[PDB]
């Protein structure tokens, strides 16, 4: 047993910190208190649930998880929420004023106060680890905390766990949700200052998530608590492998070796089906060939982008539910036939299944239907290109007459940094096409 | 077609299926550079205490 | 970030400052003596942003009142809010500015800033996090003008890391109290380019011309401009004033609206333009508002958008509607008449809906706009200016007082340099 | 009212298009880098596709298919008949091809040309034409970029009188549902000097692009034969009609071609629409069998039909998605 710490950055990764912890808590069947009646080896163990969950000699099974914001609000709601006997207030770090939406306020100015504290809370979790194999870091790209505190965090967690795994779980900017017109900014900042220090990468773009919700929940305006139950879903199918009995991704090293070949591509996109409202009356459950097939639907995806105007390097199958090997390959088989995917001629064409007969657990009273069977798929695609250039373009547009840049500077910041971090991603979008076509 | 590396359990199963074959920077320089925009900071605000003075 | 600091200054800065906080108390359900008699929750969530904590549950407004003469806070103090202000945080002089900026600035204002700055420090030192401050004041007169640039300028020694906000009223010949009025607000904006992260210009002209054109008022009083101003500044404010979907403060507000430093002059806007003590029976739907708050006829500022480009906006909806049409209606603006935005700020609108809406009105529109047409704001007081100023017309009234030509000269240059900036970025 | 922009400087086809659009009062034009339109003519090269359906509250077309270009491409071409299925090894209606890199299929190239060795037969191919492949060769070298070499046609079909040589032109628009429409009128573009069938060296009648023609317009103007007038030489001089003889083989060519391409390139669950007007090439032999040359991505129109093929192109692929305040194509049924 090989143990990992969730690190949650900012109000994105607050929130879905909480959506996530949620779900797994519903789970494993432990209760808001912390208690755990299935379990029976009281005080300890190392069973897989225990690679996201320590013991106290009461029987309480509290979270490896940290909680970091540079304001109070977001934590103050999970201190009085209704998890709060579940986390010990040492994990919860709250600042006094936040980093504004500047990348430069989180990273240099309100970083340079917090980061001690932080990297000491963390080594407080990781003093009571056997073995610890790495960190989950959840955070924005457009946020000021989550994109300048989360990369100076990544930068010091490469010096003091060298050995130790990094995985992100980072929030892409949609204009339908955004909160700051400089997110841009903040994303390509971020990213530069993070892809040296991150071994595997899943973005989630919050368009894909809102136009889900739209589409197949029926939900007019989405809000946050609807999209981060959704990505809370697509979290645990990814996560599932870790704190379940199986043998595909055991361990975080494992997500490197089936979707990262190339170290600078690490950015997999994630599909998901399906998705089915809760308040339908008269739902036909949907089987292994229908849901394998929603899994190359580009509205089904994590990002917008076009799959099949890319090369694919690696391919993970993730099912929950009433799912055998059988059903799995004469899916394959018909869709390979049917659709255009394309391999890297350095790679072998093929996919890596896992199954989970537990059907994916909702959250009571929320927006998703339970299902017979689910599917998670984890695709390594040059398409995924389309959303670093999309996001390049838009800061290109404000680079260009030095918008806003005033506010970076003002804070230490230089300006040649914003053109290292954008030849950092021009080199990065030219890596995706030698390798694309 | 060819389904490798089967291993099963109680909470499910997982294999392989192939369908076709193939053709950092220390402590003390972050430390550095965070002090560096500090000292720029710095700068600006006696700067701003400079000109407001005069 | 939660305490404002709230500062006026001058006739015109007390009297739009008194409908301020007699417009928001009742919107947080606080009585003329400081007690809460309100009904919902949501009212008092994010009440210690503009109140100060008293005992036995009493509010009091976090509120410096600030005059050379004592004429006009007496009036505040004997007026129907009056009662609610720490009575130690009125501080006055005796002689006046007699509409003299360099009174207010340099001689008159100078014997009592200090006084003001002890009051101040002693406001910031209760804050847990001190947010900023915002000024209410004229640019024409001479205390609000002159002192109150004074005010900011110390201010910003003592607290350069904190944001300085500003409800400036613009002079206009139009409601004009003394010639002097351009020479009083050029100098006055030679002070804001520098000291100020957000302006707010509010245009005595665009709210004269609203009262006639719109309001059918023949001949309004300062009582109905101030009706205009206190609803806008209501607006404006709702924002900092209640819990959202997005956490609102006044950095964050300054980092999303000014792209470059010295643009921080923001065209306000409000809809529907209602009257004093008449209301309006039919509510507005959605697609009503979005077409009014764009409007030219309910701009704060008498300047024409379509002569500019908008850099950034800022809008809020109050009450109860839908937020899903709201989105609709914001982006059917910015898709039909998508050459008045900027290119080169990509995604340049935000929209916020507050469930609680104003005193009178079903449902509301606030419109936050940084345009590149209030240069023909600045522009005017620019040809007001030159047309004494190329004569030295009523120079001795500052001369005497200390003052150089140069001086003049350099706040001329330096207005013309934001007008030939903002020009720029009209063409780019 | 909605709005559009143009990204096609040179593009002959869509600045009718525009035109027209503005002419109705309901289309306005944008600036190049304004990314809030409905429509987009664009550019031929590096098309920004993943720029596309990003916008909120836009439904948003363009003027091209990401992916076409591998039916557009003569080397792609090529490839995609060879390897798919649907297209087979074996195609009837396209020339023995073979993909050739200067310093491949170079090998496979030279069996089939002993095969014409062996047999004594025509053994004529084109890139220039030439019959030795010993002068071929060394033709694709001097060059630098990649060329195709094609199985030469030695005996088309020849107009009377003249023994002229000629080639068809069809225009197909595929539209955002995926209907392919192929347009009534096509064009010959025709030779006006005899076909030598010795001399391969002379490119004037051999080739019959309306560019190296410019003995011009002898027998019609601009070398350009309509359809109306090429039916009625068919119905005289072979007792047959276009329809029957010809135009039966073109519907099956672009309807195969198309459909091949579909699961690669269609916009149909897409957050971004398409749709593209295609130039299909095509040679008749003398026995009266059609031959597909090449797919044209930004084709040309012929002058007279400007009017009614541009007016069509906002009437099924523009308005069909954006509706405003008697068919010219025939809808080929998949
Ligand atoms: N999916 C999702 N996205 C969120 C959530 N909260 C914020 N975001 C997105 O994250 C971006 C803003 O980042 P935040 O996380 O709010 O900022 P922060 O990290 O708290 O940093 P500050 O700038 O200091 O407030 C925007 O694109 C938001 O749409 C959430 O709960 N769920
Ligand atoms: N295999 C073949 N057999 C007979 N004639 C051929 C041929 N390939 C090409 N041609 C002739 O050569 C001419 C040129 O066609 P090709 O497709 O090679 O060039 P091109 O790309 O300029 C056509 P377009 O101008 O429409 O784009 C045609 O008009 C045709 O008559
Ligand atoms: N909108 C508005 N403008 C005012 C009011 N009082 C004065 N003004 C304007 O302010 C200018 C004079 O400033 P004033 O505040 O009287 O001078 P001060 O007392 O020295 O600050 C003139 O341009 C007037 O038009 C008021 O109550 N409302
Ligand atoms: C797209 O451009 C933007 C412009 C402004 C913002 C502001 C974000 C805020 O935190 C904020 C702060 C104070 C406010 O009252 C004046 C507002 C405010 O923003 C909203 C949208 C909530 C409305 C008003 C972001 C982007
Ligand atoms: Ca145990
Ligand atoms: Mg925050
Ligand atoms: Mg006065």
């Amino acid at each position: 047993m090989r143990e990992c710490i969730s690190i949650h950055v900012g109000q994105a990764g607050v929130q879905i910190g909480n959506a996530c912890w949620e779900l797994y808590c519903l789970e494993h069947g432990i209760q808001p208190d912390g208690q755990m009646p299935s379990d029976k080896t009281i005080g300890g163990g190392d069973d897989s649930f225990n690679t996201f969950f320590s013991e106290t000699g009461a029987g309480k099974h509290v979270p490896r998880a940290v909680f970091v914001d540079l304001e109070p609000t977001v934590i103050d709601e999970v201190r009085t929420g209704t998890y709060r006997q579940l986390f010990h207030p040492e994990q919860l770090i709250t600042g006094k004023e936040d980093a504004a939406n500047n990348y430069a306020r989180g990273h240099y100015t309100i970083g340079k106060e917090i980061i001690d504290l932080v990297l000491d809370r963390i080594r407080k979790l990781a003093d009571q680890c056997t073995g610890l194999q790495g960190f989950l870091v959840f955070h924005s790209f457009g946020g000021g905390t989550g994109s300048g505190f989360t990369s100076l965090l990544m930068e010091r967690l490469s010096v003091d766990y060298g050995k130790k795994s990094k995985l992100e779980f980072s929030i892409y900017p949609a204009p339908q949700v955004s909160t700051a017109v400089v997110e841009p900014y903040n994303s390509i900042l971020t990213t530069h200052t993070t892809l040296e220090h991150s071994d595997c990468a899943f973005m989630v773009d919050n368009e894909a998530i809102y136009d889900i919700c739209r589409r197949n929940l029926d939900i007019e305006r989405p809000t946050y608590t609807n999209l981060n139950r959704l990505i809370s879903q697509i979290v645990s199918s990814i996560t599932a492998s870790l704190r379940f009995d199986g043998a595909l991704n055991v361990d975080l090293t494992e997500f490197q070796t089936n979707l990262v070949p190339y170290p600078r591509i690490h950015f997999p996109l994630a599909t998901y089906a399906p998705v089915i409202s809760a308040e339908k009356a008269y739902h036909e459950q949907l089987s292994v060939a229908e849901i394998t097939n929603a899994c190359f639907e580009p509205a089904n995806q994590m990002v917008k982008c076009d799959p099949r105007h890319g090369k694919y390097m690696a391919c993970c199958l993730l099912y929950r539910g009433d799912v055998v090997p059988k059903d799995v390959n004469a899916a394959i088989a018909t869709i390979k036939t049917k659709r255009s995917i394309q391999f890297v001629d350095w790679c072998p064409t093929g996919f890596k299944v896992g199954i989970n007969y537990q059907p994916p657990t909702v959250v009571p009273g929320g927006d998703l239907a339970k299902v017979q069977r689910a599917v998670c798929m984890l695709s390594n695609t040059t398409a995924i290109a389309e959303a670093w250039a999309r996001l390049d373009h838009k800061f290109d547009l404000m680079y260009a007459k030095r918008a806003f840049v005033h506010w970076y500077v003002g804070e230490g910041m230089e300006e040649g940094e914003f053109s290292e971090a954008r030849e950092d991603m021009a080199a990065l979008e030219k890596d995706y096409e030698e390798v694309g076509v | 077609m060819e389904v490798i590396e089967l291993n099963k359990c109680t909470s499910g199963q997982s294999f392989e299926v192939i369908l076709k074959p193939p053709s950092d920077p220390s402590l003390e320089e972050i430390q550095k550079k965070l002090e560096a925009a500090e000292e720029r900071r710095k700068y600006q605000e006696a700067e701003l205490l400079k000109h407001l003075a005069e | 970030m939660r305490e404002i600091v709230h500062i006026q200054a001058g006739q015109c800065g007390n009297q739009i400052g008194a409908k301020f906080w007699e417009v928001i108390s009742d919107e947080h359900g606080i009585d003329p003596t400081g007690s809460y008699h309100g009904d919902s929750d949501l009212q008092l969530e994010r009440i210690n942003v503009y109140y100060n904590e008293a005992t036995g549950n009493k509010y009091v407004p976090r509120a410096i009142l600030v005059d050379l003469e004592p004429g006009t806070m007496d009036s505040v103090r004997s007026g129907p809010f009056g009662q609610i202000f720490r009575p130690d945080n009125f501080v006055f002089g005796q002689s006046g500015a007699g509409n003299n900026w360099a009174k207010g600035h340099y001689t008159e204002g100078a014997e009592l800033v200090d006084s003001v700055l002890d009051v101040v420090r002693k406001e910031s030192e209760s804050c847990d996090c001190l947010q900023g401050f915002q000024l209410t004041h004229s640019l024409g007169g001479g205390t609000g003008s002159g002192m109150g640039t004074l005010l900011i300028s110390k201010i910003r020694e003592e607290y350069p890391d904190r944001i300085m906000n500003t409800f400036s009223v613009m002079p206009s010949p139009k409601v004009s109290d003394t010639v002097v009025e351009p020479y009083n607000a050029t100098l006055s904006v030679h002070q804001l380019v520098e000291n100020t992260d957000e302006t707010y210009c509010i245009d005595n002209e665009a709210l004269y011309d609203i009262c006639f054109r719109t309001l059918k008022l023949t001949t309004p009083t300062y009582g109905d401009l101030n009706h205009l101003v206190s609803a806008t500044m209501s607006g404006v404010t709702t924002c900092l004033r209640f819990p959202g979907q997005l956490n609102a403060d006044l950095r964050k507000l300054a980092v999303n609206m000014v792209p470059f430093p010295r643009l921080h002059f923001f065209m306000p806007g409000f809809a529907p333009l209602t009257s004093r003590g008449s209301q309006q029976y039919r509510a507005l739907t959605v697609p009503e508002l979005t077409q009014q708050m764009f409007d030219s006829k309910n701009m704060m500022a008498a300047c024409d958008p379509r002569h500019g480009r908008y850099l950034t906006v800022a809008a809020i909806f109050r009450g109860r509607m839908s937020m899903k049409e709201v989105d609709e209606q914001m982006l059917n603006v910015q898709n039909k008449n998508s050459s008045y935005f900027v290119e080169w700020i990509p995604n340049n609108v935000k929209t916020a809906v507050c469930d609680i809406p104003p005193r009178g009105l079903k449902m509301s529109a606030t419109f936050i706009g940084n345009s590149t047409a209030i240069q023909e704001l600045f522009k005017r007081i620019s040809e007001q200016f030159t047309a004494m100023f190329r004569r030295k017309a009523f120079l001795h009234w500052y001369t005497g007082e200390g003052m150089d030509e140069m001086e003049f000269t350099e706040a001329e240059s330096n207005m013309n340099d934001l007008v030939s900036e903002y020009q720029q970025y009209q063409d780019a | 009212m909605y709005t559009f922009v143009v990204r096609d400087e040179n593009s002959s086809v869509y600045a009718e298009v525009s035109r027209l659009l503005l002419a109705t009062g309901q289309w306005k034009r944008l600036r190049k880098d304004n990314p809030r339109f409905n429509l987009m003519l664009g550019e031929r090269n590096r098309l920004p596709f993943g720029r596309l359906g990003h916008e909120p509250g836009l439904v948003q077309l363009v003027n091209y298919y990401r992916g076409a270009d591998k039916l557009c491409r003569k080397a792609s071409l090529v490839k995609l008949i060879k390897t798919s299925p649907e297209l087979s090894e074996s195609c009837t209606w396209f020339p023995e091809s073979y993909v050739i890199y200067p310093t491949d299929e170079r090998e496979v190239f030279l069996a089939a040309y002993n095969r014409r060795r062996e047999g004594r037969e025509g053994n004529v191919w084109i890139a220039l034409i030439s019959s030795e492949a010993s002068e071929l060769l060394d033709f694709i070298d001097e060059q630098g970029q990649v060329h195709v070499i094609q199985k030469y046609l030695e005996k088309p079909l020849l107009l009377e009188p003249g023994h002229r040589k000629f080639d068809i032109r069809s225009w197909v628009l595929v539209d955002h549902l995926y209907n392919i429409y192929l347009y009534r009128e096509g064009v010959l573009r025709t030779s006006s000097e005899p076909y030598n069938s010795a001399n391969f060296q002379d490119k004037t009648c051999h080739l019959t692009n309306h560019c190296i023609q410019k003995n011009y317009g002898r027998y019609e103007e601009g070398n350009e034969m309509f359809f109306e007038e090429f039916n009625q030489y068919l119905m005289d001089a072979l007792n047959t009609t276009l329809e029957n003889s010809i135009l039966l083989q073109i519907k099956h060519i672009i309807r195969s071609c198309l459909m091949c391409i579909e699961p690669a390139i269609s916009t149909k669950h897409l957050h971004y629409q398409s749709f593209q007007l295609f130039g299909f090439d095509f040679m008749v032999d003398e026995e009266l069998k059609v031959w597909l040359i090449e797919v044209n991505g930004a084709p040309a129109c012929a002058q007279k039909l400007y009017a009614e093929l541009c007016q069509g192109i906002v009437d099924v692929a523009i308005s069909s998605v954006f509706p405003l305040a008697t068919s010219i194509f025939i809808k080929l049924h998949h």
